[PDB]
């Protein structure tokens, strides 16, 4: 990704603050609600039928949780973002097949919900520098499907 | 937009109130940082934080919307002369609106994040995606 010193180190200190867990859950409760097509790769955690059930379902948090996790390791590792989610690239294309376009959409639920906790820390020029992260990350996790 | 949609939109859009004119400048500024392809419709733009002419553009955007929101049942015959405008004069590529409308939700999630829920979060790209509809219609 093209960033900056200066970007960079914005990036990575607001992530100091990132809770994963709330974020986290809350990000992947929203493309569920938003995008509902997306319920149909998780019907293993039980009723996402109404908003109420998703936001509080454990499996939801969870899920959530291990993804942000995931893209906190792609905020540590920004020069090697193809070698970080390799294993994963292969997970949604070959097991998963997962289209893609998904994970822009994630992506950017993500960029609200940061958004939405950070209020006006969360700068124009703070939020450019995550649409950069954001792409790094889902060109990254669709590389094992070109 | 079902019922439950519009009541969702006008809802939220009361909640917006008088801040919808700066609003849609954030959103603006928001959009030309972050994705800098679109700053080629605005040549003719001041593009500087706090410009006066993102200011303005800013404020007929945040009206548009409010005018939109008051005519939920015929979005088509509320917004035509802006379908002209940006299909057939200004050509924009259809996927700007998509960039514009993560950038209104992104502007939104900041000022309003207590009345920002999912459900409001869900009725409110709905709304946004007709509207994109409806000024891309005329090609
Ligand atoms: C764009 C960023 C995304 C990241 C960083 C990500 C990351 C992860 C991670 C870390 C796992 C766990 C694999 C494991 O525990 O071995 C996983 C599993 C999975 N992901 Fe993703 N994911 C992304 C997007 C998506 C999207 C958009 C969808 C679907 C619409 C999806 C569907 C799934 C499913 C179904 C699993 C397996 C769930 C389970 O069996 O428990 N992911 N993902
Ligand atoms: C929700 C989406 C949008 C709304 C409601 C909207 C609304 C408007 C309005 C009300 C005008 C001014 C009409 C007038 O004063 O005659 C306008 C002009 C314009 N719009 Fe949009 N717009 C939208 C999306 C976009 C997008 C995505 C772009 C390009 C990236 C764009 C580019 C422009 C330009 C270049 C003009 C002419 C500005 C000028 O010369 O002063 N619009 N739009």
């Amino acid at each position: 990704v093209q960033l900056s010193g200066e970007e960079k180190a914005a990036v990575l200190a607001l992530w100091d603050k990132v809770n994963e867990e709330e974020v986290g859950g809350e990000a992947l409760g929203r493309l569920l609600v938003v995008y509902p097509w997306t319920q149909r790769f998780f019907d293993s955690f039980g009723d996402l039928s109404n908003p109420g059930a998703v936001m509080g379902n454990p499996k939801v948090k969870a899920h959530g949780k291990k993804v942000l996790h995931s893209f906190g390791e792609g905020v540590h590792h920004l020069d090697n973002l193809k070698g970080t989610f390799a294993a994963l690239s292969e997970l949604h294309c070959d097991k998963l097949h997962v289209d893609p376009e998904n994970f822009r959409l994630l992506g950017n639920v993500l960029v609200v919900v940061l958004a939405r906790h950070f209020g006006k820390d969360f700068t124009p020029e703070l939020q450019a520098s995550y649409q950069k992260v954001v792409a790094g990350v889902a060109n990254a996790l669709a590389h094992k499907y070109h | 937009l079902s019922a439950a949609d519009k009541t969702n939109v006008k809802a939220a859009w009361s909640k917006v109130g008088g801040h919808a004119g700066e609003y849609g400048a954030e959103a603006l500024e928001r959009m030309f940082l972050g994705f800098p392809t679109t700053k080629t419709y605005f040549p003719h733009f001041d593009l500087s934080h706090g410009s006066a002419q993102v200011k303005a553009h800013g404020k007929k955007v945040g009206d548009a919307l409010t005018l939109a929101v008051g005519h939920l049942d015929d979005l088509p015959g509320a917004l035509s002369n802006l379908s002209d405008l940006h299909a057939h004069k200004l050509r924009v590529d259809p996927v700007n609106f998509k960039l514009l409308s993560h950038c209104l939700l992104s502007t939104l999630a900041v000022h309003l994040p207590n009345d920002f829920t999912p459900a409001v979060h869900a009725s409110l790209d709905k709304f946004l995606s007709s509207v994109s509809t409806v000024l891309t219609s005329k090609y």
